[PDB]
């Protein structure tokens, strides 16, 4: 919101805009370091060792 | 929209996505200027196309 004075109000001192995830809802750890992964299926018709 | 922001946005995850099929030859976009998109998928022969 800003008056016609010029006096405005920002996203800052109303937020605290910063990067994070999605969903916080699901936390992993390996051998207490944070850890997350890829679960590879394989394609219909493919060797999978030099896969 | 412009052509970079159609080929950052759009293209980009559409063709990520689009890896994965099985019997594939290549996969080949286009991104145009007045907001035009299209993605040319080809597959190898002997494949029937339905």
């Amino acid at each position: 919101k800003v008056n016609p004075d010029g006096s405005q109000v920002r996203l800052k001192d109303v937020a605290d805009v910063g990067l994070g995830g999605q969903d916080y809802s699901i936390n992993a750890q390996f051998n207490g370091s944070p850890a997350s992964g890829i679960a590879i299926k394989l394609a219909t018709g493919a060797n999978a060792l030099d896969t | 929209a412009s052509a970079e922001t159609v080929q950052d946005t759009v293209v980009q995850v559409i063709e990520q996505q689009m890896n994965g099929i099985d019997n594939l030859r290549y996969i080949s976009s286009e991104s145009n200027s007045d907001g035009s998109m299209t993605i040319t998928v080809t597959f190898e022969q002997g494949t029937d196309p339905d």
